RNA sequence: GCAGUCAAGCGUUCAUAGCGACAUUGCUUUUUGAUUCUUCGAUGUCGGCUCUUCCUAUCAUACCGAAGCAGAAUUCGGUAAGCGUUGGAUUGUUCACCCACUAAUAGGGAACGUGAGCUGGGUUUAGACCGUCGUGAGACAGGUUAGUUUUACCCUACUGAUGAAUGUUACCGCAAUAGUAAUUGAACUUAGUACGAGAGGAACAGUUCAUUCGGAUAAUUGGUUUUUGCGGCUGUCUGAUCAGGCAUUGCCGCGAAGCUACCAUCCGCUGGAUUAUGGCUGAACGCCUCUAAGUCAGAAUCCAUGCUAGAACGCGGUGAUUUC
RNA sequence: CUCUUAAGGUAGCCAAAUGCCUCGUCAUCUAAUUAGUGACGCGCAUGAAUGGAUUAACGAGAUUCCCACUGUCCCUAUCUA
RNA sequence: GUGAACAGCCUCUAGUUGAUAGAAUAAUGUAGAUAAGGGAAGUCGGCAAAAUAGAUCCGUAACUUCGGGAUAAGGAUUGGC
């Protein structure tokens, strides 16, 4: 047989196996290709996504019928609170992959992310990094030393970065962590741009910048056990269907004589990871700024938070960002962001775009008034105002 | 972007928000949401509606 | 679509399939068409061609005088009654569906038009929107 | 059914652009036969639906050559199975015809894929009608009409999940491997240009959009409502009212959250090696030649980058490592 | 004209639940129809109580087309117990 | 009691309160449900389902065994005080 009606195949195979991820956080198989010739700077950062709101602007692709003409678009939010640095460490080649041989780290470090070590913290005695610590207490000796065992050797470094998560409105009260690698030149150098970073809280608005693209990372909802129509988007079968139609009839033929790989089958959907890619920035965030929210053309005092509160995660009083888009990961989450791997022209990797207005009306229902004050003036008095 | 009014019920319109609707005797309305609207094709009287 | 689009379209969601009818806003003499089929369209394993404004399709006359009735001819949308929406981020919807015929290439075999219609068969059609006294 | 060979002739002329007689060599098992080897202490019997994979003798998509190929469109051919290969009337249909969209609407296998996956329309029981035959019960690849579609909890395989043992425990992390994916068209310019007597009539670059597929999200639009949240209506009981009860969630209007939708939105890479082919140099063969040595460029190819699991017997780094 | 019949299918009827060739020929309904309907008739093999032709009403009978209706389908989603 | 009504729905007298229970709320299921735009394109085939649904008032075909067809079709109205 011949079958009939030759078709698409469903799904990718090059996602599989889609299974659960051995972690919540989405970890970075790559990197971007660094050349010796520049400063250092890191090629990611971390943040915890907070939603999406509305954004309008004035498009500027020569060609397209709405050029020079708003539009609206997607974005999101992604709470980026000055990131830690707490230590780095070195990796070098092999014939067999690259690897590491020390991990260095600060002395003094924050109680707010050693708990990721501990999984009972409220009772220990907390001993971490401590005979670490009395490392210091000597001018560097067992420490510098370790910097220069690694400028020694390790073509490759990176750094060890954690947040200042208690900022944030949630009660994780346990920080994350991560690695980064460093894309200027002279590793001597980019040791020593750590050596002093030690300790020191960092903010990407020094490292990303608007109307830049980017790739973000992290780890897709969680919605379940799936049966074969969704989590694959097969076919639902007709009416009079024995035994359920919600179903893939034919998973295989008699010979040959197994079950393909290649069959929709039921399993888990979400918290899975991936690479979404190239999703512009239209703007920065400053948790010491008031007027987050605003425009060059809107003009008033209003941040980005909206009334009423963001759903599930609350305010953005720190420093935040704005990218164009729906990205992989829901409220509340830790979305590891990251720069290009590459140089994309586009025509629209390329658009300075500049920012109309920003929606902050609630969406914990189907809001009208941006603010108070606005909703008062429309409204006027009510039984509550005096 | 330009703000406007609920065809039915009197409110600010921000963009992408909210419907519109038209009527081959050419006529427009705005509607902030599905409620106005369901009125609407309800037809009813938005002077005997009390929030409006 | 095709040989007479004056441009193009920016994607809208499709709402007038086969087997569809909708109401003719011309003077050509029939009431209404049979949406049988599209231009360029998709092509898919039991799904069905779906049209949508400005869009160009065949269809036939069932009401109408005899010398349009029982054969195919070629239309052309002008609206939709179905929510597209407008990358000033709008969503509309007509009360009808509506359409028109021409030729080929986009000569309104009628004269005139009624009611509404929208900016995209307008300015993705010219002829239409000249005789067209109406547009949103 | 598919392919070749020799070349009588056709093609204005011309055997071999394209064709091909008379004869002839073979190939495939997707027709049908032929045989009867297995299976009659029973392998579920046509077709359709869905789903995946595979082949090549390729319709299209890429790259190239040949033409009686000026362009255009077409045709013969080549590496290539990567990617795609439709909506519908009638028929139980396979097959076939018609319509229409199309870039294209190719052929096929998988126990004539696929019935513990559907269906059960035809065939193929029993009832019943008709026609022909038959004295008659009754027969008819002759027609018609109605006619029970069973079981998985086992083993494996597929999917997803957990998991003892490697001093413990925790955190970060490398990558053997395995898989992989993006595809297609139109509009504008070029360009009424190139070409051509003209009729007609292009191409790459470049911009804007879309098609099919895929993966994520759900701000807004829409959908869904047991938020039984709000309000409304009947019927009945609570003496009245108030507040409420039952009405297999009583019904209706809204209806946040959540979920979700090409009914919504966003995204979908860059380098190398190469095939075919055309070529550089240059021998044999004192000439020539893309070739033998050598060498260049170059495809939807291949491998990488990149993306996805992380070997449960693949691993490093690192923190801390119990006292009465 | 002729062979032949015991008689030679009358009247009516049809590709019909009987018509292989047959997806008969024409016209219609359709965008399109092996279908359905109408009509034609050398009818393999119609046909007169083996009952013929027709037929109002009735029919859980079979078959076709149209309106309304709708998640049957496009194309799939959600809630409930 | 509503209502035409020993219809369905609710209630009084009388009798029952019995069917293995608890926490959870994923798939596939069973039974009920809802769905935009479209409207049978699925389909063997409109199977299932959805719509219509009562009462009053009007209007009412071809055909007809003149008895029917006929709830024909098809339209309007309906509350409460």
């Amino acid at each position: 047989s011949h079958r009939k009606y030759e078709a698409p195949r469903h799904g990718h195979l090059g996602f599989l196996p889609r299974k659960r991820a051995a972690s919540i956080r989405a970890r970075v198989k790559a990197f971007p290709k660094d050349d010796r010739s520049k400063p250092v700077a890191l090629t990611s950062f971390l943040g915890y996504k907070a939603g999406m709101t509305t954004i309008v602007r004035d498009l500027d692709r020569p060609g397209s019928k709405f050029h020079k003409r708003e539009v609206v678009e997607a974005v999101t939010v992604v709470d980026t609170p000055p990131v830690v640095v707490v230590g780095v460490v070195g990796y070098v080649e092999t014939p067999r992959g690259l690897r590491s041989l020390t991990t260095v780290w600060a002395e003094h470090l924050s109680d707010e992310v050693k708990r990721r070590f501990y999984k009972n913290w409220y009772k220990s005695k907390k001993k971490a990094f401590t005979k670490y610590s009395a490392k210091y207490a000597q001018d560097g000796a067992g420490i510098e030393r370790e910097l220069a065992r690694i400028k020694k050797y390790a073509s490759v470094v990176r750094v060890l970065v954690h947040t200042q998560i208690r900022k944030t409105p949630l009660a994780q009260k346990k920080a994350h962590l991560a690695e980064i690698q460093l894309n200027g030149g002279s590793i001597s150098e980019k040791v020593d741009w750590a050596r002093e970073h030690f300790e020191k809280t960092v903010a990407v608005d020094s490292v990303f910048e608007q109307n830049e693209m980017i790739d973000a990372i992290a780890v897709t909802k969680g919605h379940g056990f799936e049966g074969v129509t969704h989590r694959w988007g097969t076919k639902k079968l007709p009416r009079k269907t024995h035994r359920g139609l919600r179903k893939v009839a034919c998973i295989g033929a008699w010979h040959p004589a197994h079950v393909m790989w290649s069959v929709a089958r039921a399993g888990q959907r979400g918290y899975h990871s991936r690479t979404s890619i190239n999703h512009k920035i239209y703007r920065v965030g400053k948790g010491d700024d008031e007027a987050n929210g605003a425009t060059s053309f809107d003009r008033t005092k209003k941040t980005i938070t909206p009334m009423g509160g963001f759903v599930h995660y609350g305010e953005i009083k720190n420093d935040f960002i704005m990218v164009k888009g729906c990205i992989p990961g829901n409220r509340k989450r830790i979305v590891t962001l990251r720069k290009s791997l590459y140089t994309n022209t586009s025509r629209k990797a390329l658009e300075e775009v500049s920012l109309k207005w920003i929606d902050t009306a609630s969406k914990f229902g189907k809001g009208r008034f941006q603010t108070p004050a606005e909703k008062h003036a429309f409204m006027g008095t009510l039984k509550k105002d005096l | 972007m330009k703000v406007e009014i609920d065809s039915f019920s009197g409110a600010k319109i921000y963009p992408g928000r909210g419907t519109l609707f038209v009527r081959g005797d050419s006529k427009i309305f705005r509607f902030q949401n599905s409620k106005s609207a369901s009125l609407f094709k309800q037809r009813k009287n938005p002077r005997r509606i009390a929030w409006t | 679509s095709g040989n007479g689009a004056q441009g193009t379209k920016f994607r809208i969601s499709l709402g007038l399939p086969v087997g569809a009818i909708m109401n003719c806003a011309d003077n050509s003499g029939a009431r209404n068409l049979y949406i049988i089929a599209v231009k360029g369209s998709g092509s898919r394993l039991n799904r069905l061609p779906a049209a949508s404004l400005g869009d160009m399709v065949m269809a036939t006359v069932k009401k109408g005088k005899p010398e349009l009735r029982k054969k195919v001819m070629p239309a052309i949308v002008v609206r939709q009654a179905k929510s597209w929406r407008r990358r000033d981020g709008v969503f509309l919807y007509f009360e009808d569906n509506a359409g028109v015929i021409a030729n080929p290439k986009g000569e309104m075999k009628g004269s005139a038009i009624t009611g509404p219609v929208g900016k995209e068969c307008a300015d993705l059609w010219p002829r239409v929107a000249s005789n067209s006294g109406v547009v949103v």
